[PDB]
DNA sequence: TGCCGGATGCCATCGAGAATCCCGGTGCCGAGGCCGCTCAATTGGTCGTAGACAGCTCTAGCACCGCTTAAACGCACGTACGCGCTGTCCCCCGCGTTTTAACCGCCAAGGGGATTACTCCCTAGTCTCCAGGCACGTGTCAGATATATACATCCGATTCCAGTGCCGGTGT
DNA sequence: CACCGGCACTGGAATCGGATGTATATATCTGACACGTGCCTGGAGACTAGGGAGTAATCCCCTTGGCGGTTAAAACGCGGGGGACAGCGCGTACGTGCGTTTAAGCGGTGCTAGAGCTGTCTACGACCAATTGAGCGGCCTCGGCACCGGGATTCTCGATGGCATCCGGCA
């Protein structure tokens, strides 16, 4: 199966909630597309690194260890998932 | 053959000296490992863990709770200067953020 | 090398960007040693009959700030003179602002204040400036 | 007949969401997005639940940090509304772009 | 099929400081990561210092310097005191 | 007497100093500062010349980068002059401040 | 040696700013610049002094300086290593 | 005995395979090292060096100069996106700064 | 009196191949020597991690090939990997 | 796994902040479908006899801009009508600006334009607005 | 007493003066080739182990289906906040003169680095072996959830007036 | 047209006041954790054997003062213009609330793909001994670049002449 048009799954109220956690009061109308683009870029980088890591191991399932290891490689260490 | 005593008991520690020694020797760090390195490393790790746990427990007591949850750890780490500097680039799952609102946003 | 007791715990300092806003309004001017321009019936009568532009120029002279059209008449009527004396840095700074006004605007300000519209620029300046120290009821019946 | 002042509900939401700890994005759309992105690099890939959980946690933390920096930049310019220029400046200074 | 963790040791330290306080399963997952993460940082720094001066062994001196390089001002001072006292006790009370 | 309008000489100096590569801080005062700072950590220390050279190069590069970021911050706020608030904001966003 | 931070003269800071593209400079920038430079130098010098202490030496070599700079994520080229 | 043939000549490389192999063996990276790793590492290093030097030579030629100075290396590095990404946190001594001025500061 | 070790000659050999009539300065070679070393520690360190990562003992071309793709940016990774593959294929056949 | 040819070389994009837009001496008079107020002798005569404040209010009505006292008389005299038609968004936006003027100021504007000072606010508005589309010599 | 008047205050375009390139002449020190050697790389043979390959077993990731219900989606309105225009004054830029110490070219002395020699403690490598730590099972209490309640703000009625069209009415 | 009155509504600020959000106090309920038990394999104890580094000399670099002599940079005033900051007004674009749509989460049921484990060989890299030529330290030489000066081209910017809205008189 082929997946298409899922970046629209990040609804505007979800972005509003994420912003409200950050302590903002007013959000302009053009923020949402920029936020979606930034999220897409970040996910692309992390997922590419994870896919390379799981490819070297000759496996077909992406483990949580690959994800935390890629995040560490990118300079964003994550705690609470076994590493 | 005398009765065995663990090296942690000899050094008066709680962390495992033998396990740390084995991890150092199998960790591809050096060809040889001295006798006093695992004791030092275990002592440092125990001190750091004790400090963090004390701060988290104080926060949990302040929040009128008995058990410690990741939110308390996040508060304790983020409210201390040295710990914040040490763990500046670390994300804690289910940690949340510190309550902070800019003064300008607050209404008159 | 070995130390005694616990370490000293320090707090984290967070950056705050000072607003420097609100903290009351400075539009109202300090009460001077004289009668309010609203109690002097004749000045209140002239102030009621004058255009918004004379009132803007007078509010700029009194309070150094542009007045909102609704407040403008209230703000000029509540003026009770200046709190400073002859020769103060504030007196000199008002005298220069009067010298910088066009002769027609000085004649319009004299007509708001029941001052005589006759004489030289320097006399209109002196007569307005003496009146703005001590606003006296001119006694002349309406 | 009773309407709340604009900005009040914003502050209520801020205080509510600066205290809770759960995730703020629906799980299924995020899963679909992750699978769609990953399908380009290699086909027929399976994911563990913990992997998607870790990805969501990291993404939410990164977005929250970016929004906080954007708020600081927007406050710097004597405004309360955040605009894409603030996001671009924050990303440029942080070193994530040239 | 054997998995190791710092579960018992973190609990032992917690009871020493707070006699009547518990801990959750999720809080422990974080503590295991924290202990490991500091372990690589100190060991990695100390491993370089041995290669650094053309040395083959890792002694307590390398760990002492590695601690001083990684920890902030006041934290490094007390951590060194804890290490020095433990080493002396182990050597004397052999 | 010939006199230039304010602004031309600044642009001329910008063009001049963006093209050359020599050091801009005199060597002796920097050497004295480095020795005074290093006094506190240990007494009677000795420094090779290359060490002081490396320290000077690092300091100049760091200051130039900081001033570039400060200029970006100041321009963002619709100004042309840099102020300490800009330096504070740049250091906060870069991560060198809590 | 006392009061050596005054050696970083105002024209030197002006030139450093001009290299970065600054067109106009406030009057209170110089104190902040001196403070920032002092903090950075203190950190780097402390790390270098620790590195040269471990080797039981008395003269700080440039190699310790470049290695400190690498430790703080400021890798420097052209000075050996 | 047969006449000696350097491994760099066998692989058609300019960088020394034996030197890289010795460095890998003595660097305490791993206890055993494969036969093909030095060839790969030498090829990668040679490719990167050639790629940088081509741009440096182009920049030096553009400035009516024969010999390469660090300013040319700085220009070549900062004017290429991939090399800039690879060397983001690297300072080049006597490198200078890329000439750039904000458009708002320009006169009207 | 110890022998000193550097990559001065090989950078010169590469330069002659690309620009036959362009010289280099002593200060320039100082930067090039550090660059070659810096990349060497980055690639080897990443490859060293992967071996302990999958519970393996030897470092072969596959570890170096994966480490290259993790470090280099998009277009650099494609060409560098092809360059390494050409070298190993020629070496194996000979 | 073997790539042919060279490698594409991209150019680094640097973030530049917006420079905005500014004007120094626009000197702009959008010429409309009518006669200049300076050629209509009678309007030029009334324009010569009117105070600076009527002229300021008229320059604010015509060009939406505060006029410098010296330019003010020239700028109003060179007005040749509006270039837009009845019912345009610009026509509606001028009609509202006329409805927002005090009855005394509308009567002063009628006297500048040789329009009758009599009738209801809405008629003074309609009569001025028709005249500002097509300034006709009366 | 009201014009008269010019009379500063407001737009133009030099050519001067300064800044910035471009090319011929001279020197010098750093870059580019040779030479010897010795040590690091190459070549040939052994061997014991790490890694590739061939099954088995299950665990869990994927796939399909109701349902119920909370969140997402449009739509209207109005009010605040973004943005542009204007004025001011005070702060920083440009230039000339006087101090001031950085920079450069030698002398000298001694601390501290760098390099061998000996050796002697200190740590790797093996065999036992037994006890501390890890999987499995459990039951009860701390936290989650549900209402009922009292307390704390928050926003827009009131009003109120002080202000004000316009309406309507009149000898000029 | 003009001129006044009264028949009209009109919005700043101080004062109660309901509406709604929120923290507090019991009452149930449940599943997650702290504990107990059996077992098993990894740390401890006792040795041997070989070398890594600590100490001691020995020698020579190079760091630190110390001293003059220029001369360019730094410090100090002094005007003076332009940019930061405040104030004001206008317009439209988001925040808030309401009614209608939809798919997220939950619980449940199957299916089979591959992750992990174990067993078997076997080719490859560590190890050792004997050669030998590649690169490094040392030395010598010459031309590419740094000045240095004479012209040669260009870039601002404060002088010319101009253009009508003041100020204090005077017949």
């Amino acid at each position: 199966k082929v997946l298409r048009d899922n970046i629209q799954g990040i609804t505007k109220p979800a972005i509003r909630r994420l912003a409200r956690r950050g302590g903002v009061k007013r959000i302009s109308g053009l923020i949402y597309e920029e936020t979606r683009g930034v999220l897409k870029v970040f996910l692309e980088n992390v997922i590419r690194d994870a896919v390379t890591y799981t490819e070297h191991a000759k496996r077909k399932t992406v483990t949580a260890m690959d994800v935390v290891y890629a995040l560490k490689r990118q300079g964003r260490t994550l705690y609470g998932f076994g590493g | 053959r005398a009765k065995a005593k663990t090296r942690s008991s000899r050094a008066g520690l709680q962390f495992p000296v033998g396990r740390v020694h084995r991890l150092l020797r199998k960790g591809n760090y050096s060809e040889r490992v001295g006798a006093g390195a695992p004791v030092y490393l275990a002592a440092v790790l125990e001190y750091l863990t004790a400090e963090i746990l004390e701060l988290a427990g104080n926060a949990a007591r302040d929040n009128k709770k008995t058990r410690i949850i990741p939110r308390h750890l996040q508060l304790a780490i983020r409210n201390d200067e040295e710990l914040n500097k040490l763990l500046g680039r670390v994300t804690i799952a289910q940690g949340g953020v510190l309550p902070n609102i800019q003064a300008v946003l607050l209404p008159k | 090398l070995i130390v005694e007791g616990k370490r000293e715990k320090k707090k984290v300092e967070r950056l705050t960007m000072q607003v420097s806003s609100l903290q009351r309004e400075p539009f109202t001017i300090a009460q001077g040693k004289g009668q309010k321009l609203c109690e002097i019936e004749r000045i209140h009568f002239f102030l009621s009959k004058k255009k918004t532009d004379e009132l803007r120029n007078l509010h700029k002279l009194l309070y150094n700030r542009p007045g909102t059209v609704s407040s403008l008449k209230k703000n000029v009527g509540q003026f009770s003179g200046f709190p400073f004396e002859k020769g103060s840095v504030q007196y000199k700074k008002k005298e220069e602002m009067l010298k910088k006004f066009r002769n027609a605007m000085l004649k319009s300000i004299c007509e708001v204040l029941d001052l005589e519209r006759s004489g030289v620029n320097s006399e209109l300046v002196k007569r307005i400036l003496n009146f703005l120290m001590h606003p006296k009821p001119s006694g002349k019946p309406l | 007949p009773h309407r709340y002042r604009p900005g009040t509900v914003a502050l209520r939401e801020i205080r509510r969401y600066q205290k809770s700890t759960e995730l703020l994005i629906r799980k299924l759309p995020f899963q679909r997005l992750v699978r769609e992105i990953a399908q380009d690099f290699k086909t027929d890939l399976r994911f563990q639940s913990a992997a998607i959980g870790a990805l969501q946690e990291a993404s939410e933390a990164y977005l929250v940090g970016l929004f906080e920096d954007t708020n600081l930049c927007a406050i710097h310019a004597k405004r309360v509304t955040i605009m894409p220029k603030d996001i671009q400046l924050a990303r440029r200074i942080r070193g994530e772009r040239a | 099929s054997r998995k190791e963790s710092y579960s018992i040791y973190v609990y032992k330290v917690l009871k020493q400081v707070h006699p009547d306080t518990g801990i959750s399963s999720k809080a422990m997952g974080i503590m295991n990561s924290f202990v490991n993460d500091i372990f690589e940082r100190i060991a990695g720094e100390a491993s370089r210092l041995a290669h650094y001066n053309k040395r083959s062994t890792i002694t307590s001196r390398e760990i002492q310097t590695a601690v001083r390089l990684l920890l902030p001002g006041e934290l490094a001072k007390h951590a060194v005191s804890e290490g020095t006292k433990a080493v002396t006790k182990y050597t004397s009370a052999k």
